[PDB]
């Protein structure tokens, strides 16, 4: 349900305070590790020689408490970007001191403010702390949605607040964050503590933060309304944002004094729990996609590789998809055998890549449903899966099904097919080489034969996600090109991201392929109009396929087939993030390239700036033929 | 030691304020060690302070004391680390100090308090960026102003005008307030945008002149009338924490810095006196009502120093 | 003098043609490897099955001729970015074919046009050829200063030429180049063949190309004027550009027919030779800097490391610098010993880092010149150099000079110094740790003592050079961070570059250093106004020092000391090039950072975009204490 | 074989032009192998061609022949790979072909030549992007125009107006020229900017109508009067290399493509005839003066084909 902490800038006794906040139901406490007013001098006598202790003892809590219940806070006097040199130097020394203490204590996290535009020296000092011992602990940069200068009451007679709307200006707080994290070179240890105010800004301002590494949301007691019974509550717009933030599973932090003093402070927390339990629940997909959010996976290559038993089991675990296949064959059978010829006719149906036989069973259910007669071939190159097939056929199918242990491109079939059925499609449709496989099989399809599927189309969309950019970047391996991570696709349940433009079709294939000369190579140019300021990090891929006539399957969000939880989209990274201004077009170029040995994708962004061509000659990523 | 008086005064001396009769009000915080709290002390013999046993009255506050002010002769208004402004009242016998009220209205540390000329109202400033106006008798907030865009460093009520007070913030603003204006605040200061303003003191007789100290140790004299920056001196090697006018007809001005020094300046901002007595931060100054040439400083070195000014 | 080739698009006999151009004095020939009109079909019958040969035989020249005398050319029908798919495919196949033939032949270079804005697919195909066998051979991208669309005669009644000046537009040809080379990921094999027209554009347009890898300049016979004797010649503005291009040592290519038909084609070449021999000659520096142009070197660390004999020899090879030192000491001696006290007085002069004794000898020449008396200490931690010193002192100096084999920070001196003299300065002044060394020595300087030098200041300037960006990038090493190359300074005779802004002071040191508390750490923010469109690749560093009063040394170009050829500037790279638009400010931030063990620089660009902080905590680069 | 006539005709047949009397002019290039040159051939018996021994006259050119045109009945104007336009003259006995002039004025391959209606002037187009106008009798360039911004594909003189000619370029421009205008060129064509224009032919009788072929195999009929794109047909699977009108009162139009096919179209652009005879690129077409139903094609397959059109 909800993980939540209490923010305090006053801790008389660490013992009683921690106990109090536990009693109130808080999972953890954000507090200073040095007294916020206890300014320290490091250079000038005599204050430099101030007798210690400089703070309270580690001995006052268990190591386990320090490790789990305490988030430290930078003292508010610490100003590393001060224009006053002596303040800058004392702040550099104090910041290192407080960070070193948090690391001494084994704190899981530490809060640092981004409360102005220039945090260069603060970033330089934090980067130094990070590059001093490899440690796990998080740095939560406390940034507001709305800068305090843009929140101030219009009560200065000779300094009126600007009522002129400034699109870019209202987004200034995101740029504070972006510049800081860029200077600190996207450290995985540096995340956002997003501070929410009584006045939410424009949606565009909230959307800015979509793909950012938000670990915490800070709710001041101030922003809370009062119900008729005087309980704290939130505006519907505030509530909508909480629902958005619950999907990102952030920790909520309550800051400020009890302004609902008719009642206890658990009242604020009780409200959040109330919103959590009363969120619209997640669909089957969302229960399927449970631990997979932003988890990068290698795309399966069921041609080059032999899939494991449990891989086929997951393919089979989505019955709806096979009901679709059953329906396509059912329809195709009725279109091909008139009711007058039902008992004379018997169509040769060939499953090309039969795995453990779900399409074989769907083909059989389809024939009994159509009340029409079929002979079956089950073709499968994975001899491990042929074992499953041959046990099924001996025990159940009988001689109606001829299991063929062969590559469909090599197989010399005893007779031509009326219908070939296949599930040779990846998350980017042709990325398992369905085109090359079915091309090699089509010589044994009758001149009027049907391929199910008859067609498939890949779709791309530009996406922003600093989170996934960092996940990819983290996939550097020894003994290879240090940037190969970025020149390969990943299957991933894209979660913490922003889709910058509607998906556009990329590559399309049709079966049978009538072309007298056939080329499965492709070159596509796409233009994505972008209506927001953002950073491009990569391209989401999806697919649609026409099984038969109106019966389709899709993972494209606008046309998504129901129940097809089986099946996350693909991600094409780029090496360098690209800034996109509102109103600009992202131009991406994709190639499908081939040898006798290998098929691969190459891609480049040509607008609003050029990237390098990614994966030239399959140097980082190929698909085996 | 008196009844209700702590055995031990916290090391970090925050405030020193002489009453009209010459009795000394002391505020102290515990800014390190296990327990981070504060204390209020009354020394009818100022020369005994800081020694706890020789005190007229003393009490323990839940949290540290960021700022203090006398409310008339028996009242003590406190800026707490807790976000509370608390009213403490002297005894009839003045043998103990009792909490009149403690209100948690500020979302962060209360940094600064000032009593307005009426004596029935006060202004609080906080790290939460808000400035609040207090009805002391009904113990409530009349107004709460988010004028500033960073932590409020100082609030100083006008000597004689109950609607007028200065504020300064790390947003680099000095604000002149009049609660009678529908837009109560007005941005004032030097020609040049300069170093952050840290300390404020109205001229006692001249109701439209004040002085401010900066984070770079510069002290400046300002005429609202000119809205021009008259006079500035580089008095300190560090931040000017406080500015206190003498009770003299032509007042002397006490300057206290994190440079651990005290300076006393003429009205032309020239330097008469300098004391290196403190070996830590100098937090407050109060001129004796009885002998106007006597000036008491307190510091985080726990020293109560009595200066004779030439 | 001049390396020059002949460009031809007509070669009836390769034998006679090559012989002809040799007779005319050309070093090489640019020609097609397939007949420019011989369009080839790869997909459609029957033209696909056209009987061969597809071109003329390798047997028609020696391997040596192919290797040295022949630059191949892409056939002009080859249009890989054609909007016509069949033309795109045949062009992809033909381009690979012609490139593969050039590689078959061992051609040293191959010409490809950039004659329009979209060369995406052309870049994709070239990148593929490059990623197919590691080969050395160059690709010369033929780009014009002025696009042909902007050169066309204003002779279309209903399509008038725009006489409205467009700053960015007139630079469109550089962007063609930039986008191509970005897509091909700065391959070192890809360089510019810059084609010059009769009408030169604005200087700004020429300046665009300053730091670019120009290998060849193409002069059409068209652009040549005619002298009274009817010889071909060039405008002064054309001539100025040739002088500019000679400094970059490009190969000049003559294209087009003889338009001075009263005379032979060697007349064009004879003109170039005439300009070469009649260029203003290079100063001593330029003769010094001869083979060092854009050669990246490790900065010397004479503290952490013991310099070799020949390193000291090069330091000594510039007498002017020591005459300056002699002059500073001479002056300081006269300021300190009144003529009345000349024979009573005798000043203790200590050379701190005496190397092989040039400052010792300068100090001695100075004392005889001033007719004043000095006792000398020669302090040197390099025991190899102490050998040179102790032979000098035994054989020549005698007991006037006490050689001390010690670190000046450790040495317990028998008496205090009137004058300390040192040459502890690198190309970025404090980069050899003169500050820390002289700080450690100052306790043995008299209260009124003089340090020569008394002051030094480092200067930075933003620079563009795609050439040096590629040199740095090429310095990846195994067993270290794959981007450490970019997080360290290089000493280099910067040659093929553009300085984007006037140098600004960075860090300054003074000796003696009176500060009661001393900090040699620094944080500096610099703002460089930029008046051109460009790409930032790094920062040039220089220094100035005041030896004494008006006597200085400088490598800063505006104040450069005469004869100080001894001494190239420094380069601070950045990992990612940064686009700068005319009128934008480059903001760079530099830190000088320290331990007890190490001193280092960290740096970041904060405008017009943020970089990563470079060299955080000296992870890539440190200077030993 | 005749005196001065080569033993062997180069494989790549570039041009076929019937004279008024029915004699056949042949241009050929060597586009592969050791020697990259060309040849000019006269066949008074057209059916003997391409066989060299049965030729009326033949000569060797220094370089390949990109384009050709009859100049009256004894003159041959040549577009050379060398950047030269050369004038070749037939013998009195017409037994040999002799160079009248060879001028190297073009900086790259001369791609295209046309004789203007006067017969004393011609227009050249080149890959160097320039279009030149030639005084044939004084053998000089009158004008040189850089109108285009890419290689010039075709130049075609008006039938009856000595100042008027079309040009087309890979800059996607069709230019209508009149040397009597101070700005001589005018940009003409379809509503839609479309596929690069490759081939041009004026209507023989209608002095303000022409047709153009594109790189996508579309043939288009254009009225300067409408400046509108009247009619277009998809005639070829590849580039339209050439367009030739029949001598008929209502002319037929011969269409030749890199698709190695010939098509013959009515004036409505509908297709009457189609020949797959060639097994390489179809380079030219000339209708017989003698039998207007006879049409000779040449190809890079070295085939001289004689078609009978329905
Ligand atoms: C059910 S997932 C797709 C199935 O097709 C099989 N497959 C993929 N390519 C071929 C091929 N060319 N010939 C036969 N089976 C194939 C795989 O082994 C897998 O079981
Ligand atoms: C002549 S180049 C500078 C000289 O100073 C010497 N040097 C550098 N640092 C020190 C030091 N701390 N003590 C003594 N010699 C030094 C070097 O070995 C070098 O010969």
């Amino acid at each position: 349900r909800v993980s939540s902490g209490r923010d305090l800038n006053c801790v008389p006794e660490i013992a009683d305070t921690l106990g109090a906040v536990a009693k109130q139901g808080f999972d953890f406490l954000c507090m200073p590790v040095f007294h916020p007013r206890f300014k320290r001098e490091f250079i000038q006598e005599p204050a430099k020689n101030r007798p210690g202790p400089q703070t309270r003892s580690d001995l006052l809590l268990s190591g386990r408490d320090w490790n789990t219940l305490i988030v430290g806070k930078l003292s508010p006097w610490i100003r590393p970007d001060s224009k006053v040199e002596k303040i800058r130097r004392n702040s550099e020394a104090a910041m290192l001191q407080e960070l070193n203490f948090g690391a001494y204590l084994g704190l899981p996290a530490f809060l640092l403010p981004l409360n102005q535009e220039d945090n260069t020296n603060l970033a330089r000092v934090l980067t130094n702390h990070i590059h001093t011992g490899h440690h796990s602990s998080m740095f939560w940069m406390r940034v507001p949605l709305v800068a305090p200068e843009d929140l101030r009451d219009d009560i200065i007679e000779n300094a009126p607040t600007t009522h002129t709307e400034e699109y870019s200006g209202e987004e200034k707080t995101w740029m504070w964050w972006h510049n800081f994290r860029t200077l600190c070179d996207y450290s995985k240890r540096i995340a956002v503590a997003l501070e929410i105010g009584a006045d939410l800004p424009s949606n565009h301002v909230i959307d800015r933060w979509l793909g950012e590494p938000i670990k915490a949301a800070i709710l001041p007691t101030s922003i809370f309304l009062t119900n008729k019974k005087g309980f704290p509550v939130l505006s519907k717009m505030h509530q909508r944002l909480i629902f958005r933030l619950l999907k990102l599973e952030v920790q909520f932090i309550i800051t400020g004094t009890n302004h609902h003093s008719e009642k206890e402070f658990c009242s604020y927390l009780q409200y959040l729990e109330y919103l959590s339990q009363n969120r619209p629940p997640p669909n089957a997909y969302e229960l399927f996609a449970k631990g997979y959010e932003d988890y990068l996976q290698s795309p399966l290559q069921p041609l080059m590789d032999n899939l494991e038993s449990q891989t086929y089991e997951v393919f089979e675990k989505d019955p709806i998809k096979y009901s679709q296949y059953q329906q396509a064959i059912y329809k195709c059978l009725l279109d091909r055998v008139p009711e007058e010829e039902k008992d004379t006719n018997v169509q040769v149906l060939m499953v090309l890549g039969a795995g453990r036989g779900p399409l074989v069973n769907a083909s059989l259910r389809a024939a009994k449903q159509a009340d029409r007669r079929i002979k079956l071939y089950a073709v499968e190159k994975n001899p491990n899966a042929v074992v499953t097939l041959e046990n099924w056929q001996f025990e159940e199918w009988g001689s109606q099904v001829t299991v063929v242990s062969s590559d469909m491109r090599e197989w010399v079939a005893p007779e031509k097919a009326d219908i070939i059925v296949s599930e040779l499609l990846g998350s980017f449709a042709d990325n398992e080489l369905s085109p090359e496989c079915l091309d090699g099989a089509q010589h044994f399809l009758k001149d009027d034969g049907v391929s199910i599927p008859g067609e498939y189309t890949s779709f791309l969309a530009p996406i922003s996600s600093s989170k996934l950019y960092n996940e990819v970047r983290a996939c550097r391996e020894k003994d290879r090109d240090p940037e190969a991570q970025f020149e390969m696709p990943y299957v991933v349940r894209l979660h913490n991201f922003h889709q910058l433009s509607a998906p556009q079709p990329c590559f399309t294939f049709s079966h049978p392929n009538r072309d007298p000369m056939i080329d499965n190579n492709r070159y596509c140019t796409l233009e994505f109009p972008v209506e927001v300021n953002t950073v491009l990090h990569g391209f989401a891929g999806y697919f649609e396929t026409v099984l038969y006539q109106d019966i389709t399957l899709s993972i494209r969000p606008e046309t998504h087939s129901p129940g097809m939880f089986s099946w996350f989209p693909i991600l094409f990274p780029i090496k360098q993030p690209i800034t996109v201004r509102e109103g600009q077009t992202i131009c991406v170029r994709f190639w499908r390239c081939s040898n006798s040995k290998k098929v691969w994708y190459e891609w480049a962004v040509t607008a609003p700036v050029c990237s390098a061509i990614h994966n030239p000659t399959g140097r980082s990523y190929t698909i085996g033929l | 030691l008196p009844p209700n008086a702590p055995a031990c005064m916290e090391r970090q001396l925050e405030a020193a304020r002489y009453r009209s009769d010459g009795a000394l009000l002391l505020g102290a915080s515990s800014l390190s060690g296990r327990c981070w709290a504060g204390s209020l002390w009354l020394f009818k013999d100022p020369c005994a302070a800081p020694n706890e046993g020789f005190c007229s009255a003393g009490v323990q506050t839940e949290a540290g004391v960021a700022d203090l002010t006398w409310v008339g002769e028996r009242g003590i208004l406190v800026a707490s680390d807790s976000g509370a402004v608390e009213l403490w009242e002297l005894d009839e016998n003045e043998t103990l100090i009792v909490s009149k009220f403690c209100k948690y209205e500020h979302d962060d540390i209360v940094s600064t308090v000032s009593v307005l000329s009426s004596g029935t109202q006060a202004v609080s400033g906080s790290k939460d960026i808000c400035i609040k106006v207090w009805d002391l008798a009904q113990q409530v907030v009349l107004s709460s102003y988010r004028a500033h865009a960073a932590q409020v460093t100082c609030v100083a009520a006008s000597p004689h005008k109950d609607s007028v007070f200065l504020s300064c913030s790390e947003d680099n603003r000095i604000l002149l307030w009049d609660t009678r204006c529908p837009k109560p605040a007005s941005q004032i200061g030097c020609s040049a945008p300069g170093y952050l303003p840290t300390s404020l003191a109205w001229h006692p007789q001249q109701s439209e002149v004040f002085v401010f100290g900066d984070e770079n140790g510069t002290v400046s004299l300002v005429d609202t009338k000119s809205t021009s920056c008259v006079l500035s001196s580089a008095v300190h090697s560090q931040c000017v924490t406080g500015l206190v006018f003498s009770p003299h007809s032509v007042p002397f001005l006490a300057s206290l810095s994190e440079d651990c020094s005290l300076a006393v300046l003429d009205s032309s901002l020239s330097e008469l006196f300098r004391s290196q007595a403190h070996r830590d931060f100098v937090r407050d100054a109060t001129w004796s009502p009885l002998n106007h040439s006597l000036l008491t400083t307190v510091g985080w070195d726990h020293q109560v120093v009595h200066h004779v000014v030439p």
